[PDB]
This record gives C-alpha cells, structure tokens and sequence, in this order.
C-alpha cells in the first residue's frame, strides 16, 4: 500500500503572523469522546478565578450538553516550540505555532458534598460503631 | 601482554601513582576550593533585591572578588602576611572580600537614573593553608624553605588568633530518598520519611512523614475497616488523611487518585488495603473545602476563609517536597512522588520489600569544610541585608538621599566566621546555647603521624553516653572506606572514626548535562504518558527526583557505566545503581558520597595489560600518571550504594582462573587488600597475627609517641 | 475476588443486595450505575500464605554476577546445562531452605524448584 | 546471651535492686504432680491444655460468599453436606440470610492440640450468643470446612460490614 | 570459613578475612567492659 | 454569535493537523523566515518497511533536519483558536506529532562504543 511504497515532497512555510492564536485542546483517550455528539459548544474562561491565564470552561451543546474544565500546562515553549502543521490545496505545508497547552477533563454534575456536615458524619460513625461494645 | 605472577611488584606501582598525584589530605583541600569559587558566588547572586520606598530605589549584587591575604600595619600601610608571622604575632590568616553593587533610582521622573559602585568592601574570610588562594600555592621546596616553612607540612587547616584549627567532617543522614522504618513503641505500624532541600538554597530542610496507624486499635469501629494511612505535613498541628491532601492538588476523582498510588489494577491484595483510606476521606469531596480543612490548623488558625485557602496554598506549594519543584506550576510531579511514597509504604506492609537500615553506610553523607562554611555564610549574608533596610528606611523617611558605603556593617562577616571557628559552637555569639558543639578543634602536633591522623577523621553526631550499641558496632559496609581497627576507648567508642588510605570523598556537580542526554535517549517524561504504561517500565530517578520512565534499562546502565569508564561525559564521581528486582534506576551527583578505586574486569581477564605498567614506571620524564589511567578505562571509582550490585575478586592470579570455580562473572578486582587500614594502623608489622583488641590499642598509642 | 470500577464516574463499585431476584448487584455511591455479579463471592482471606515464589521471581536474575552457578541440573525446556540458584530471600522463613533455579540461556527464563 | 531466654547479671540485679513492674522476660517454671511428670504424652497434653491458642492459628483461609438460598451452593462441592443438613432443616425462623461466611481449617494445627471442630462449633456459638449458626463437614473428608450465617431474626447498619467485623474479630479473640 | 571460623593459630598468622572477623569479636568484647564500670558503681552507691 | 461561543467546524469536519517539536536555535532561524514566511522544504520518503521524513532549510534561511514521529495515543489532541477579533474557533484534531533533531549530534557513537 501507499503507506509502504508512498513517496512525496512538499514545501514548508512559517508565516510571521496569524489571524488567530493557536492553542492545544487535549482529551483523555480513555473517554473516547464522540465529537459527532457535539451539536454545539460554549467556551469561556473559568469563573472560580473570580484572563489569558484563565482556565477554560467548555460547555458542549449550548443549554443541555456536557462540561469540561481545562487547566493550563506549566510550560509550552520552555525548551522547544510546538508547531501545527497543516496541508494546503497546493500540497505545500503550513506550520502554525502553539501558543498554549490546556488540559481538559470530564466533570461530575451529580454527587454534591459539604465536608462540614461530613466531618460530623465521620465522627458519629466513628462513635456509634465504637459503642455497644462487649 | 598479560601480567602473570609479576603482580606483587605491579600493584605497588599503580598505588605509587595514586599518592604521587592525590596526596593524603586532598579531602580537605578540594571542598574548600569549591566553597570559594562557586558556593560563595551563588549565595550573593541568588538573593532578592531590596526595592524600597514618592521615589523608590534599587540595589543588587553582581560579582565577587578576593585578594591575597593582607595585614594592615599600625599606620594603615598594607603588606602581605606570610603564614609564619600569623603564628608568631597571634594574627589571623584571612583575605579581604569585595563586590559590585549597582543602584538605580525609580521615581518615573522621566528618567531612570542608575549608578554602580564596584569593588565594595564587605569583610574578610579565613583561608585554608596550601589552597589555591594561599600564598604558598604551587611553590617549590627552595622557596618553601626560604619562608621558614616545612616542605612536608600537609596543609588543610586554618590559622585563627595564632592557633591552628582543623574542621572535623560530620556525618549526616542522606536526603531526598524514602526510608521505611517501624516504631514498635508508638501508635504507628509503619512510617516513611523524606528530607528535602532544593539544591543548596534553603536554611532548613522540610521533612514529611507518611504514617500508618496500628492494627490492634481497641475499638469495634476501626476493627472492621482497618488501618488508615495518615500524613504529618510540616507547619501544621494536626494529622491529615492522605486522600484529603491529594485532593488539595486537584485530582478529586477516585479513579485518578488510585492510579498515582497503585500502578496495576490486577492486584486485589493492595487495593483492599487502600480501601479503608477512602471511607474517612469520603468527607472533603471538593478542592476548596479541602484546603480549608488543612488550612484550619496551622501556625495561625485562620479567622476568615480566604486567608486559610491562601495559607494552605503555599505551605502545600513551597514546604511540601521542595526538591521536586518549588514553582507554583508543575504540580503533577508532586502528585506522582507523593504517590510513590505511599506505594512504597504498602509494599512494606504486605511484606514484599524489606525495611531500610539506619546504619547502612550507603545512607550517609559527610559535611567537609565546604558544605559547612557555606551553611554558615548564608545566615550572615541575609543578616547583612536585613540591616541595610533598617538603615535605609530610617534614612529615607526624612527624604534626604541615600549612601550605601555607610550602610554596610563590615564587622558582620569578619567577626561572624572568625568566632565560630575559634570556639567551635556552630552557631552565633548570642546563640551559645542553640549550636552544635565539637567542631573545629586544635591540630595535634605531637608526632608527624598524629598530625595526618587528625586531618582524616569522621564524627557521628549522636550522643557521647547513650548505651545503644547499634550506632557503635562495626558495620560490614565499612569495608574499605573506614578503618576497622582504629578507634578510641572510654565513652567515645565507635563514635569517631578514621577513613582508610584510598577512600575518596566526592565534591559535587550539576545534574544538567546528564538530564539533557537522558531525554535524547528515549526517556518518556512523566507528564506526557499514561499511567497504564508504567507496570513494565523502570522508573528512572536522578538525584532523588523521579524524572521519567524507560522500557530498556540494562543497555542504558551498561552504556552509562561504559561512559563513566572513560568518564567521557560523566564526572567519574557519579554513581549509577540499577536494582533488577524493584525495577528502577538511580543516579547521584551530589557531594558527600564516599568512593574508592577498583580494577575493571572484562569477561575473565583484567583490563590492565603490561603496556600500562612499563610506561607507568616512567612518570618522571613521560607525563603519564594516575589521571591518564582513569581516562583510559582500566580503573573506576565505586561508591557504597553501587557496591551492592558488584562482584569483587580479591586477587587476580588466584580468583580469575577457570576451574570448578566459586563464581564466573567477576566485575571488578581489588588493587591490594592492605588498603583497608587507616593511617595509624598501617605502621604495625604483621598485624594479621595479633588478637583484635591489641591492634586497637596501638593505633590509639602511636599518637602519643615522642619523635 | 477482584475489584469493580464504575463505568460513569470511574470509582469503586460496592456490592449490594436486592430483595427481588436474589442476585448480587454492584452499585456506586457517587452515581447509581448497576450490574450483576458473575462469581457471587466477595471476601477471601488466605491465612496459610503458602504462595510459591515461582510466580514472583523474575527471569533476568540470571544476569547477576554475584550468584552461584551449577553444571549439574540442566534446563528441561531448552536443554541448557547451566543454571543459577538461590534461596527464598523473603518472609515465611520458618522452614525456608529450598533452592529455586533459573536457566541462564538467553531468552529461556525457565524457572523451577526441586 | 551465651548460655532459651533468661536474664542474669547486673541488669537482673537492678531488676532485683528495684522491684520495677517490668522484668524483661517474666516466666513461671512449672512442675508436674502425677505420672504425667513421667510419661511425655500426658506432659504434652497438659502442655497444649495450658498454652493459649487463638482461631487464626487453626485456619487456612476464609471466604465471604453469597448464598441467597442454602440450596444455591455457589462453590461447587459443598452441596453434599449442606444438603444432608437441608433434608433435616431447622432454624428457618425469620428469614435465611443471603450472606454466608465460609471457613477452612488445617488439620495439622487441629490435631496437634487434639481439637476437632465439634467443640469449636459449640463454643463459637456458646460464648458469643446465638446470632450465628454453624453447620460443618465430617472429618473423614480431608478438608475441614464449617459454614456460618447470621441469625435471620435480625432481618425482620449493613450486614456485610458487620459480618466482616465479626470475621476480623473472632480470629483474634477466639480463646480456644 | 565464610562465617567466622578462624582455622589458623596465632603462630601461623591469620588471613585477611579472618583478621576482620577477629576484630569484630574483639570490638564487642571491648565495649561491654566500658559499660560495666559505670553501671556497677552507680547501683552500689544507691544501695549503700 | 457570542464571545464565549466556540466554533466546532474543524472537529466536525474531522480536520487533521500535524504537531512538530523544533529546537529554539532553528526556531530562531525561523523567526527570520525567508520572504513572506517560507523557511524551506519538507521531504517524505516511504518504503515497504521504512518511512523517512526530513526538512531542508531555505537557501536564504541558511544564511537536513530529520523528523522523529511521536505517538499521539493515550491522549486525544485538538487545536483551538482565539482570533484577534477574539472569536473562538476549533481548527482540527491532531493526526500527527513529531520532533525534528539535528543530525549526527556529536559523539553518540563514542557513548555507544
Ligand atoms: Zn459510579
Ligand atoms: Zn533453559
């Protein structure tokens, strides 16, 4: 097949400017997210921190949809820059710089908790079972 | 080309090459040249500026200089002092110290006015004799006699108020590693420890325990669930469950926490043990309430909420494991290491790995003059900057101006070092009660072999009357690195010890060039990997820090050893351990490890051919010496830790002959087994014929013989 | 005997009992994902602890230059006539002076006691 | 130490000098009155009768199964004896607990103390209450197993954690 | 011979590995005497 | 049309992108990109049991960098943008990662020996 006998040569350019900053949006493979299920998405900087440093908040499907939180990686160009390489209709390659790395993870909308009450809970549990002994 | 049974004259011709170059007190002279070329420049360079204020001012230090030791006469005319006048006139042998300071005024007054005052006087540092900064460096015997000095004097001591002081190397427990003990008296059934210090930059060293409570806790409640893993962080009052401190770093989910702690989910025996750790920590199930829980009990109980969430943020960020990373970023590393610390505590409870040994001599480090004066110079440079502010603020509120040559109190560094050296207590003058005593005693000049046996002496800092025998008995690991026969009687039996003849203490280096080689030799970083590709990989540590994994360890180990054989890229003083069973690889570069050379052995033959001998008996007019012998890969320095993964032969002509043989995979060979004795114990004829306590008496008795 | 993780929130699935069909159900305590148990046993506790370390020793120990070797006992799976033997070197050292062997031929790794 | 364990010398002296509660090896020497002082067999039987023996010393392994019905018999071969009990079915008073506890014993450690699970069976009942119920094999079968369920009067705090608490409590507080 | 049995005599001299084990035995025998004096002196003072 | 609204077009197009790690000195050479931004040409040779990619510097940029292909498995990677008009857009999903290295980095041969 062409992956075995395939051969080719293409030109690479690195434009000194772009119309938009380029970032990486990373997902855990273990989740195997079906992007087709994403009818829509909202994407906003996280509000816990109340800008460029702000973690992202991703809300899939507008109103009723999924939600992820994206946390910035420590470094992205500390030793080596990361580039996005894109194929163009002329076959030539275009390279785009990676501005930032954000880590996206899934969120658990159910199961709310209040440790104040749960602290008393663990003590009571550590008391009732300790009582009525022998 | 081989050396058959000409061995008895061949082993004594390489040992002559060793002592002709190194000498007997290179221990002392090399740690000093380090403290004064690097360890002093870094201290002033890595210091916070003193921005202060309307206008505001700048001050920062750039470069340090020194001059040859000098004495200021009665009328202010300087002159170089020779070491002899320092003894006769009860002077002190020291050298002045300068620095470059730059001062910029920032008032946004449409101009940033900067100015600098270079070579500003600071103080005076003592100078160890025969160093690279002494007046006797590199002189010939015709000139050493002309200044009334002895050409045989070894050097390696200070002259302070006429006296001659010598610094005693102090022992110390190794840092940045995990040790598992078992206190059989207290509530804990197991315990871990890790003393951390971020590359010679912190006055204290933060220590963190990871305990586990006892099984026989009398109480029906805890009887069923079992023991709960606890942690005792620094700067907090109360114990903390581990799942709580895990969530304070993020990682609130319990599928993500239990993959930093357990590396393979086909193990039901371990997962059962960590289950009752979640039940009690199924309380703080979100981040901010967790920070409040740990933030509630500190050195200051927070009255408000935001301060506790602030207070708990840095203590968990700048006091927890500072050796991994202190930046507020890269907090996935502090999670893995804290996971490895707990994964290793469970292995000690299922009985899959043995507990660590306290007196195993591979867990110890030695503090020479270098790492001792540098520790004492920090506490007196901060103390010098703390009192430029007090003089600037009092002087800038009136708004007049500023002048710095009058701000520097020069008596801080001069009288600071000179005091503690002369009297011994390793502290401050108003701190004659909080210091460690017994360092810096007076050189012994009774006989010439009592002088040499003083510049080579260790000291374990445990008490001098404790009846516990295990810090006093002879460890087997002391083979070849500490003299077995020489020790004093009385109350200090086994507490002070002398090191063997060829034992060599390392000086230290930077791990930068090995890390840059490791990443380009197919080592996956920790961040960009999945925690399921960790079961069949060998975790690679470097200097105490987990820095990746690797799916092919042995080739790397042999390659590294081979590189070390020529020391091609690796300072020949780094040790590289690989333990096949626990499936990891360790690398060390720090200062304090104790080494000794051995002979490298290939398949079953030595690597020292005859071509190396007939050109080594000619060093006088050939310029071929010990250094050209290490750089050719026939000898090699072997640490104590690395000495557990090695197979030694005592003598070539007798242990490396094919037969029905003991072993067949010898990796090294000794030079002569007589180099396991100290200085005062190697003047005894036929000591292999006496009873053992007799050899101890003479070694403590030839130190007081007239000559 | 193993462990069960939830398929939604990736947590530990607890066992529960339903009074309808008399079948073990594994439940979660964050969400309420459910499923039935196939082996229908929960707890097991081995006190004999007679685990044969033939399942714990690694095949690369035959690269150790500090272990004794033998020409008497050859390997069965490959016929190599050189082995390397040692002791239990673990706990359960009451009557533990057995002698496990490992073949030294490259890429055999066969292990056996006697 | 050059001489089992006895304390002599100056530490024994200052153990006699003071009367501190803690001798480093308290030991009562015992002598025997009857022909038991002569023959080794009666000496060994009174030996075993004096020594303390708990449960975890006579067990091989334990397992918590789930039998919602005593005829389910999840493990394959215990159906025989549990069934020959089942044709003589007694104590089905309130319910039948779906939670089971199965214990395996080591006849080596059993016979050395001259024990068999009959006396164990009554005393694990007589001494703890009647909340437990023990059916057992016949010792002619090589492996000695006895199965226990909670008294179903409690089913008309989870019973699983309670059964694990009881399991972890009986093997150390046995007092055989 | 690998765990401490010295099979020579003081007239025929010891081999290195035996000279080390002999040193170990002597060392412990040397520590015990250092402890004994203080212990016995103090206890006798109390009793008297 | 809203600030927090993210374009999903790239993803929904299943648009693929390539990811390449580049040394700073080369990247510093690249900030001096020739002409509009051209830096050179990429050469790709695939065989029945070997595939070779490399990049060659522009003659102007000069006044061979082989690629090491890296796996993207274990973590799904996509690229998302922020315009100078602050509009947000997803350009694509990462179908390749790589790291060009200088050829014959000195001794390595010595360290193999
Ligand atoms: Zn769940
Ligand atoms: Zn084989």
């Amino acid at each position: 097949g062409p992956s075995s006998q395939n051969v080719t040569e293409y030109v690479v350019r690195v434009p000194k400017n772009t119309t938009k900053k380029y970032n990486i949006m990373a997902f855990n493979a273990a989740d195997k997210v079906n992007f087709a299920t994403w009818n829509q998405a909202r994407l906003e900087r996280d509000l816990s921190n109340k800008p460029e440093d702000q973690p992202w908040l991703l809300r899939v499907n507008g109103k009723s949809g999924r939600k992820f939180k994206g946390i910035k990686k420590g470094g992205v160009t500390e030793n080596t820059s990361y580039y996005i390489f894109t194929q163009c209709p002329d076959g030539a390659f275009e390279a785009f710089p990676v501005h930032n790395w954000y880590n996206f993870t899934p969120l658990a909308r159910h199961r709310t908790l209040t440790a104040e009450e749960a602290e008393e809970e663990w003590e009571r549990r550590n008391k009732v079972l300790n009582h009525f002994s022998i | 080309e081989i050396t058959p049974d000409l061995w008895q004259e061949a082993c004594w011709i390489v040992i002559s090459s060793y002592f002709d170059e190194k000498g007997l007190v290179r221990q002392q002279l090399d740690s000093f040249d380090e403290f004064i070329q690097m360890s002093v420049q870094r201290i002033v360079e890595d210091a916070p500026p003193i921005d202060l204020q309307p206008p505001r001012y700048l001050l920062k230090f750039e470069q340090i200089y020194l001059s040859k030791p000098t004495h200021w006469e009665r009328d202010g005319a300087p002159s170089p002092m020779m070491p002899n006048e320092a003894r006769l006139r009860n002077l002190t042998y020291s050298a002045p110290l300068y620095v470059d300071i730059t001062k910029t005024v920032i008032k946004e007054g449409e101009e940033q006015l900067q100015t600098q005052h270079q070579k500003t006087f600071i103080g005076k540092i003592p100078i160890m004799l025969r160093s690279t900064y002494c007046l006797l460096n590199g002189l010939t015997d015709r000139d050493l006699c002309e200044l009334n000095e002895c050409p045989l004097d070894p050097g390696g001591y200070f002259i302070i108020n006429g006296s001659e002081k010598v610094l005693i190397a102090q022992e110390k427990m190794a840092t940045n590693t995990v040790y598992v003990f078992a206190k059989k008296d207290s509530k804990y059934a197991y315990t871990g420890e890790c003393r951390s210090c971020l590359e010679n930059s912190s006055r204290p060293t933060s220590t963190i325990w990871v305990s586990m409570l006892a099984r026989g806790g009398q109480g029906a409640k805890k009887s069923a669930i079992g023991q709960r893993i606890v942690a005792t962080l620094p700067y907090i009052k109360q114990e903390v469950p581990i799942i709580i401190v895990f969530r304070a770093l993020g990682f609130v989910s319990d599928r993500d926490i239990l993959e930093h702690i357990i590396y393979d989910f086909e193990d039901p025996e371990m997962m059962e043990m960590v289950k009752p750790s979640l039940d009690e920590a199924f309380v703080i199930q979100e981040q901010n309430v967790a920070l409040n829980f740990i933030g509630s009990r500190g050195a200051k109980p927070g009255v408000t909420k935001e301060k506790r969430i602030k207070y708990a943020k840095e203590v968990l960020q700048k006091e927890m494991l500072p050796h991994v990373g202190v930046s507020d970023f890269c907090e996935t590393k502090k999670a893995y290491f804290l996971g490895y610390m707990v994964h290793r505590l469970l292995l000690a409870a299922l009985g899959r790995r043995e507990l660590d040994d306290r007196d195993h001599y591979g867990n110890k480090r030695l503090d020479l003059a270098g790492p001792l004066l540098a520790f004492l110079f920090r506490g007196m440079f901060k103390n010098l900057l703390k009192e430029v502010r007090i003089y600037a603020q009092k002087f800038i509120d009136r708004g007049k101006d500023f002048n710095l040559e009058l701000a520097i109190k020069t008596r801080i560094i001069s009288d600071g070092l000179k005091y503690s050296l002369a009297t011994g207590n390793w502290g401050d003058q108003k701190k004659a009660h909080q210091a460690r005593a017994g360092v810096s005693q007076v050189l012994n000049r009774l006989t010439f072999a009592s002088t040499l046996s003083h510049l080579r002496r260790l000291n374990s800092p445990i008490g001098r009357d404790g009846k516990l025998a295990k810090p006093r008995q002879l460890h087997n690991t002391l083979w070849g690195m500490v003299c077995p026969a020489e020790t004093p009687e009385g109350h200090a039996v086994g507490l002070v010890k002398n090191l063997a003849l060829m034992a060599y203490i390392s000086v230290g280096s930077q791990p930068s060039p090995i890390l840059e080689f490791l990443e380009e030799w197919s080592m996956e970083n920790l961040e960009e990997i999945s925690p399921a590709a960790i079961a069949d990989a060998t975790k690679i540590f470097v200097n105490g820090c987990w820095v990746g994994i690797h799916k092919d360890p042995e080739q790397l180990m042999n390659t590294l050893r081979k590189l070390r054989r020529q020391m091609d890229i690796i300072v020949s003083e780094v040790s590289m351990i690989r333990d096949i069973r626990e499936r990891e690889i360790r690398i060390y570069t720090d200062a304090g490890r104790i080494c000794r050379p051995l002979l490298i052995v290939e398949k079953q033959k030595l690597l020292l051919k005859k071509r190396h001998i007939d050109q080594l008996k000619e060093r006088e007019y050939n310029n071929y010496s010990w250094q050209d012998l290490v750089a050719s890969g026939v000898v090699e320095y072997i640490d104590t830790l690395e000495e557990e993964t090695v197979m030694l032969a005592m003598t070539p002509d007798d242990l490396q002959e094919k037969e029905v043989a003991y072993c067949s995979t010898y990796t090294h060979c000794e030079i002569h087994p007589s180099m396991i004795l100290g200085v005062c114990a190697s003047i005894i004829p036929f000591p292999d014929h006496n009873q053992s306590p007799r050899n101890t008496y003479q070694s403590a008795m030839g130190k007081q013989a007239m000559g | 005997v193993g462990i069960r993780f939830c398929q939604e929130c990736n947590n530990m699935l607890y066992p529960k009992e339903d009074k309808e069909n008399r079948i073990l159900l594994y439940a979660c305590r964050n969400c309420d994902y459910q499923q039935e148990a196939d082996n229908s046993c929960i707890y097991v506790n081995k006190i004999t602890h007679e685990v044969d370390e033939l399942t714990q020793i690694i095949a690369d120990v035959s690269q150790d230059p500090t272990l004794p070797r033998t020409e008497d006992h050859p390997c069965q799976k490959c016929g190599h006539k050189e082995a390397v033997f040692f002791q239990s070197h673990s706990a359960r050292a009451e009557d533990a002076m057995r002698l496990y062997y490992v073949c030294t031929a490259p890429h055999c790794g066969h292990r056996w006691t006697e | 130490f050059h001489y089992k364990n006895v304390t002599l010398g100056v530490p024994r002296l200052k153990e006699l000098i003071n009367i501190s509660k803690k001798p480093k090896t308290p030991s009562l020497t015992v002598f025997l009155l009857g022909q038991s002082a002569r023959d080794a067999e009666r000496a060994k039987d009174i030996l075993c009768r004096l020594e303390h023996t708990t449960l975890r010393k006579v067990t091989a392994n334990t397992a918590i199964y789930y039998d919602p019905n005593p005829q389910s018999t999840v493990v394959a071969e215990d159906q025989e004896w549990v069934n020959v009990y089942y044709e003589m079915p007694d104590f089905d008073v309130a319910r039948i607990s779906p939670w089971l506890l199965r214990v395996e014993l080591d006849r080596k450690h059993m016979t050395d103390r001259k024990l068999t699970m009959e006396q164990i069976a009554e005393k694990i009942n007589a001494g703890f209450g009647d909340d437990l119920n023990c059916i057992f094999n016949d010792d002619n079968a090589e492996k000695l197993v006895l199965r226990i369920r909670i008294m179903n009067s409690d089913e008309n705090m989870d019973d699983d954690v309670f059964l694990r608490c009881i399991e972890s409590n009986m093997l150390t507080d046995m007092t055989l | 011979e690998s765990r401490g049995f010295v099979e020579n005599s003081y007239l025929a001299g010891l081999t290195p590995t035996e000279f080390f084990f002999h040193a170990m035995g002597g060392r412990e025998g040397l520590i015990d005497t250092a402890v004994k004096t203080a212990e016995t002196g103090y206890i006798q003072r109390r009793l008297i | 049309a809203e600030r927090g609204e993210l374009d999903l077009t790239g993803a929904k197009q299943n648009t693929g992108v390539w990811l390449v790690k580049v040394p700073k000195y080369l990247s510093q050479q690249w900030a001096k990109a020739s002409g509009r931004g051209e830096v050179g040409k990429l050469r790709i040779a695939k065989t029945q049991g070997r595939t070779e990619v490399s990049f060659t510097l522009n003659e102007d940029l000069a006044n061979e960098h082989p690629f090491v292909l890296q796996s993207v498995g274990g973590q799904t990677l996509t690229v998302f943008t922020e315009s100078s008009s602050d509009k947000l857009s997803l350009e694509g999903i990462v179908v390749q990662r790589a790291e060009c290295r200088p050829a014959a980095s000195e001794n390595y041969m010595r360290l193999k020996r």
